[PDB]
RNA sequence: GCCCCGGCGAGGCGCAGGCAGCCGUCGAACCGGGGAUGCCCGAAUGGGACCUCCCGCGGCUUGCCGCACUCCCAGUCGGGAGGGGGAACGCGGGGAAUUGAAACAUCUUAGUACCCGCAGGAAAAGAAAGCAAAAGCGAUGCCGUUAGUAGGGGCGACCGAAAGCGGCACAGGGCAAACUGAACCCCGGGCCGAAAGGUUCGGGGGAUGUGGUGUUGUAGGGCCCGCGGAGGAGCCCUGGGGGC
RNA sequence: GAGUACCGUCGGUCGGAUAUCCGGCGGGAAGCUGGGAGGCAUCGGCUCCCAACCCUAAAUACGUCCCGAGACCGAUAGCGAA
RNA sequence: GUCGGUCCUAACCCGACCCGUAACUCGGCGUCGGGGAAAGGGAAACGGGUUUAUAUUCCCGUACCGCGGUGGUAGGUGCGGC
């Protein structure tokens, strides 16, 4: 028990008693650093369900981000027109890709296993990251992380091995649509997204 | 000099060994400046040999 | 500096010949890193002397030299015949 | 009096001991094949990089 | 104060409480933890829920208070879960703990129950 | 260029055809293996750099060790991690114009050149919410064909696959949850041991769940009834033979 | 296994054409009496499967190094550099 | 030790924290700290001789500054002048 409760709860945000309490959070949260910190999870069954232990080593982050698109710096040289937009972009990766990068560069021995939505305003989003310090003797104990500590997994985020990487990168479909995602990106010539 | 001969003796007697070719040394390169012109790199390789082997004794 | 590594070479030319026999004063080539203070005990534990006054130049053939005056109870003239010259 | 900075002294130093003509003996030794040498420099002709 | 809490308790009822529990592990049965608890009330087997105050993040005990009144179990708030957690038995903190079978501390519960039906109602 | 262990077996002292000399039969030079010394700058890290040089703190006894930033475990003691470099190959983002179209704006050049970030000796992918069509297949990756084909396109110039078929090589395992509820993990010291790893004191974690269970299609698992109780495959090397 | 599957709209990308993938904005489920796919949408049949969590060798690419070989050059050649 | 640099700040520059950027060796930033003048501010040495070639730097003569000691005294507890 106890762990449908809080999925039935953030479910739908709005329908339930977690708008308010969100509306007050967020009004604190909008004072807090970028990336910052936290003891506990605020959602526990979808962290244990990403890959969350109560162990030493492991170590929570909230991330804020900016909502929206990506507007491109003014062109100096000469353009076709079709060469000249600016305003209406969007970037090729995802704000939870782009925040788990953040807190990656801000906490530099660890490594980020996967992250979870947690909030929402008008001009900013808010994710939680998970992650990992594979030198500590807990994790290399624990077989179900203790890959953790090989040698080509580190810079995990920033190849694309996470889960919103993968995502972004066009790894979740399989046939019929999906021939140029695999094995990588840059082995079809770009083409694929 | 020869490391047989320089094993059998005690870290104090090396010390005044090598004292005495450092002055030895500095006496020959100045009169250079002025017979076996061999001298000096004969000097410098004992010395050597006398360091490396109180080191070896003192690691002990 | 530890002393017996200080000195590197006397000298003996006209200027430091003339210094000798008339300032009481003997003339060293030293290691650069040297200061004042360790080419006195150098001196001192190398020929059992007292000093006087040290002074230095370093140069351009990148070397130091240094002129070295004894109290006047001590002859520079012994030390210069115990060396070489 | 003219104040230069003693790393500045030390690589003027070096530059000067460098040039000079091959030894006499070498051009024996070698039975006349080195004979001249890369980096004669006069201080007229080939300026140095300070 | 947070938005689970639907009545404030004074301080001998809390007072009261913490021996009920420590009591009735001593000589009774008692669950401890949310999940343990909230598995209890699912079941029906208790006869009182006992809920700390300095939880954070609320999401884990907002859902008992309804929960208890469709099964008619009562319930009382407490201020800290590192009391609630010690009284209990354990060297680490508590939020809610449910006792079962209570011996020796009955006619503590059967009174701390009409208390708080009052102080609901 | 200094030391040692083995080999070789008399000369040796770099390119480098000299004057003087020295080392070697107490086994050198040379070859294989292993140690010692190893100035300054440099990620450069006790603090500063218009000159690869300067200026300090402590504490122990001149001689010595320690004193950067960001973070984890902690905790007023300490134990750890990262930073920089690397031809080509690798992963992820940002992204032109010349040119061709006998001009040129959609197109092409091109997801190219170049820019930013991140790894390794390989990387990436990978165990069907798939492919097919009256028959069936069975994780991923590579080679040959499918094919200048389906299809895109001022339907212009041009662009452009996959399944299938023939081969190389083969391999499948684990969490979340339901149920149980401290039965658990790590660090140090006292012991036993070749060791796999046991056992004791003192600490850090953990009921906001450590460990046990369990991992799949009209199915699998749990619980519930019950008859059965070959986890025994791995690891340590006093011993041992063979082979490279 | 939820801001997920799915709808609409904008930008990029693709052979992907009313039927490719990526991202942003506005909406937004069921959840085992359940869910998904079958090249416009939808209704009914039949066939195949169970997403939104993790690891994984071999067959493959490269040669700043080493090894071997050559109807390759032979000092204005051949690497810029014998 | 006494000449100049090693101290101080000027206009100005940099780092950390913080914010932005798909990102950076990119752009900013109040504050904290650190740098930034051999003609600005800033303790203390003059004359004569000596060398082939240096000298307010060596020698002779006569001085000054800072720090640290030793020994005495003024003062602590003393006076002259509207």
């Amino acid at each position: 028990g106890m762990y449908k409760y809080i999925r039935e709860a953030w479910k739908s945000p709005k329908k339930s008693y977690v708008g308010e309490l969100l509306k007050k959070r967020m009004i604190q949260w909008r004072r807090d650093p970028v990336v910052k910190r936290i003891e506990r999870p605020t959602r526990l069954d979808r962290a244990r369900s990403l890959g969350y232990q109560a162990k030493q080593g492991y170590v929570v982050v909230r991330v804020r981000v900016r909502r929206g698109g990506r507007k491109r710096p003014r062109w100096k040289g000469g353009r076709k027109p079709s060469k000249m937009g600016m305003v209406k972009y969007s970037p090729k990766k995802s704000l939870q890709w782009i925040a788990e990068e953040k807190a990656a560069r801000k906490f530099p021995n660890l490594e980020v296993l996967n992250s979870y939505w947690v909030g929402e305003d008008g001009m900013y989003k808010w994710f939680e990251v998970i992650m990992v310090d594979p030198h500590h003797p807990v994790i290399k104990s624990d077989p179900k992380i203790a890959w953790i500590a090989g040698k080509a997994h580190k810079g995990r985020v920033f190849r694309g091995l996470t889960s919103a990487g993968k995502r972004s990168r066009g790894l979740l479909n399989k046939g019929k649509g999906a021939e140029k995602v695999r094995p990588s990106i840059r082995a079809h010539q770009g083409k694929g997204k | 000099m020869k490391p047989s001969e320089i094993r059998e003796m005690s870290i104090e007697e090396i010390d005044k060994k090598i004292r005495e070719l450092r002055l030895e040394l500095a006496k020959e390169r100045g009169v250079l400046t002025m017979e076996n012109p061999m001298v000096i790199r004969n000097l410098r390789r004992d010395i050597a040999r006398l360091l490396t082997i109180k080191r070896e004794k003192l690691r002990e | 500096m530890d002393p017996y590594k200080v000195i590197i070479r006397p000298l003996v030319t006209e200027k430091a010949v003339s210094l000798i026999e008339r300032e009481n004063k003997l003339t060293f080539i030293v290691d650069r890193r040297a200061t004042k203070q360790d080419i006195k005990r150098a001196v001192e534990e190398m020929f059992n002397v007292k000093v006087a006054k040290v002074n230095t130049l370093v140069t351009m053939k990148g070397e130091k030299k240094a002129y070295v005056k004894l109290k006047p109870e001590y002859d520079a003239s012994e030390i210069a015949a115990r060396l070489g010259l | 009096a003219r104040n230069k900075p003693f790393a500045k002294k030390l690589r003027l130093a070096k530059a000067a001991k460098q040039n000079r003509r091959v030894p006499v003996w070498v051009i024996v030794k070698t039975n006349r094949k080195v004979i001249t040498h890369p980096k004669r420099r006069h201080w007229r002709r080939t300026k140095l990089k300070e | 104060k947070p938005s689970y809490v639907k009545f404030e308790v004074p301080q001998e009822l809390a007072e009261k409480a913490l021996e009920a529990v420590e009591i009735a592990r001593d000589t009774g049965r008692i669950r401890k933890g949310t999940n343990e608890t909230t598995k209890a009330v699912e079941r029906g087997q208790a006869k009182l829920v006992i809920i700390a105050e300095d939880v954070d993040p609320e999401e884990i005990v907002a859902h008992l208070p309804p929960l208890c009144e469709e099964k008619e179990i009562p319930y009382v708030y407490v201020p800290s879960k590192k009391e609630l957690g010690a009284a209990a038995g354990l060297e680490v903190p508590a939020a809610s703990v449910a006792i079962i079978e209570p011996g020796k501390a009955r006619e503590l519960v059967e009174d701390i129950a009409m208390k708080v039906k009052e102080l609901m109602k």
